[PDB]
């Protein structure tokens, strides 16, 4: 059992928070008075991740000087993140061509972008990723991580949804499509050819990047230079199936939580979200991350508060106030 | 010192300084008087000091002084005396008797100190009478940044609950002096009842002023926790089980009428509040027989 890579991205390629990016980046911004990056590096500490290669494309100078100041920078915690800031790369196919030029990981990286919010122990779903591959001479290549949700949840900004047909006996996916104006939602039939045994349609799935991957998501990138997101290197594997097809595998996971504060909205939604316990033990006032000024107590309706609060004669905290 | 003297000594140290429990002026008192022995006999000194503290409670018959008294002559003669001299005993009983008066300076502090964690935000105190160690836990949970309002009951008899009032608002807390009789309306929107006993016996009950029992048992009622904070100088070795079971020497306290303290019992408590920590009032029997030894 080889140790467990995991690469994360630090600002989106795509850049949504604009104008309050220019400031500082998605990656250091303040998502319960916490920096989102410290968010995804507990996850990846929680899952049991030894190697988070954080590489970073903008403002990297002050992500640098503000993830020395975490827990992870110290060689007490065993999570050792090894920061890679850099100008020439542009996309995640970009980072992944990196990283094979780099010959980093062995195996199993959790590609994971820069603000996901999550308490997901994807051991579960790894074990039979790696099952896969140990069985069927790694063919498989990129088990996703999706989370059930309704689809009018408040987490769900209609820009971000997903629709995804998958072979439910073997789980894996055999169509994925984004959903982000089309009323509508084609099918070639060819998936069908391919379920020679019953596919079945999703659309309540939520998408958290937490994909597991390959020496095989780099050998791959490194070909076709025309990908620009993970969603693309999707589809291209989806249409060239025709030889070592490497047949993305979806899994899903139910008592966890899982996001990407990829907009205002969805930031709103996981703020007031993560102020509601909702994604245990990754709480605001267990302190993850033991710096003395996010010490807080608890109240009732998590009415929080944090040292030298002092509120005046008459203010009525209702509930969720941080 | 043939009592007079010591009587006219204890109005001026109640003059003084009118704050304070009557019976930590009692055991200064009384110390003060050791001083001023004029004879080195261990007999004839205790003699003396118990002969000292009748004629104390012949003015002062708040339970506080004999209380105080009594645990003072317990805690004179703790060590050994080898009195093969008897003055340089006498030496060490002062020293003694200091060091208690000192214990009985921080009861006040270590209350305050203790208690506070038990107020939660946004609570409505209810007391019922000028208990200065009431008022003391109530500014260091305030000044603490606390936030709660504040009852206040007037005891008819000495309207005490008023300058209680007085000396509350004067710390800028919200506070209400309700009428004596109402303490059944507001005991179901006051969350904790706080108050501070004068007289803690055996059983693990209070013997406080006159509008405490009708407050306990409402508070039993309406199920509103209850309690009463007591220094460690006012536990008492009476042990009264009705009304009529508080000897006339702590009732009237005067010389168709009105009685002025009176008990409760160890059911209708739910905490007690001393420096030596946090009891349950059955800790009152088991601690008052290793206090009092």
């Amino acid at each position: 059992p080889p140790p467990l890579q995991a690469v994360l991205v630090a600002d989106s390629f795509d850049r949504r928070f604009f104008p309050i990016s220019k400031d500082q980046p998605r990656v250091l911004l303040p998502l319960a008075n916490v920096a989102l990056i410290d968010y995804t590096l507990e996850f990846l500490t929680a899952t049991g991740v030894q190697e988070t290669f954080v590489f970073c494309c903008w403002k990297a100078a002050q992500i640098k000087e503000h993830l020395l100041k975490s827990k992870w920078c110290r060689p007490t915690s065993l999570n050792v993140v090894r920061i890679i800031t850099s100008e020439l790369y542009r996309s995640l196919g970009d980072v992944l061509r990196d990283v094979d030029a780099k010959a980093l990981v062995r195996s199993d990286f959790l590609l994971v972008y820069g603000d996901v919010i999550s308490n997901i122990n994807i051991t579960r779903a790894l074990e039979e990723h790696r099952l896969r591959r140990k069985l069927e001479k790694n063919v498989s290549v990129m088990t996703m991580i999706f989370k059930e949700s309704s689809p009018s949840h408040p987490t769900r900004c209609h820009e971000d949804n997903v629709v995804v047909a998958v072979d439910s006996t073997t789980n894996r996916v055999l169509h994925f499509q984004k959903t982000q104006g089309l009323r509508r939602f084609a099918f070639p039939l060819s998936l069908f050819q391919g379920s020679s045994d019953g596919v079945e349609v999703r659309y309540d799935l939520l998408d958290c990047h937490i994909s597991i991957c390959s020496p095989q998501v780099a050998q791959l990138f490194t070909d076709n230079f025309d990908y620009q997101t993970r969603d693309d290197f999707v589809r291209g594997l989806l249409v060239n199936e025709e030889i070592l097809g490497n047949q993305i595998h979806m899994h899903v996971t139910a008592k966890e939580y899982g996001a990407r504060v990829s907009n205002l909205h969805m930031y709103s939604a996981v703020c007031a979200d993560v102020i509601r316990r909702w994604v245990y033990p990754l709480t605001p006032e267990a302190n993850f991350t033991d710096s003395t000024t996010q010490s807080c107590t608890h109240s009732r309706h998590n009415i929080y508060r944090g040292p030298e609060v002092s509120l005046g004669h008459g203010s009525i905290l209702e509930e969720n106030v941080l | 010192m043939d009592d007079k003297e010591l009587i006219e000594y204890f109005k001026s140290q109640m003059k003084e300084d009118p704050d304070m429990a009557s019976a930590v002026a009692a055991i200064r008192t009384l110390l003060e008087f050791l001083k001023r022995d004029k004879g080195e006999t261990i007999q004839g000194l205790r003699a003396n000091l118990t002969s000292a503290i009748e004629t104390l409670c012949g003015v002062d018959s708040s339970v506080a002084v004999s209380s105080g008294g009594e645990l003072f002559l317990r805690f004179i003669s703790l060590a050994s005396l080898e009195y093969s001299d008897y003055s340089k005993c006498k030496k060490i009983m002062i020293e003694r008797g200091e060091l208690f008066l000192r214990r009985i300076s921080l009861s006040r502090n270590k209350i305050a100190d203790l208690c506070h964690t038990f107020i939660k935000d946004g609570a409505t105190i209810l007391t019922h009478a000028y208990s200065r160690v009431v008022l003391r836990v109530l500014e260091a949970a305030v000044a603490a940044k606390k936030r709660f309002s504040v009852y206040v009951t007037e005891s008819q008899p000495d309207l005490s609950g008023k300058k209680m009032a007085k000396a509350l608002c004067h710390l800028n807390v919200p506070v209400t002096v309700v009428l004596d009789a109402a303490v059944g309306y507001i005991m179901e929107k006051a969350d904790l009842v706080i108050v501070g006993a004068e007289g803690v016996v055996e059983n693990g009950g209070i013997i406080n002023k006159i509008g405490t029992n009708q407050m306990a048992v409402c508070a039993k009622a309406q199920n509103k926790p209850f309690y009463v904070v007591a220094e460690s100088f006012k536990f008492v070795r009476l042990f009264p089980l009705n009304q009529q079971d508080v000897p006339d020497k702590f009732k009237y306290k005067a010389d168709e009428e009105h009685p002025w303290v009176d008990y409760t019992a160890p059911s209708l408590i739910t905490l007690l509040f001393t420096d030596l920590g946090v009891l349950t009032p059955s800790a009152v029997s088991d601690e008052l027989i290793k206090l009092y030894l």
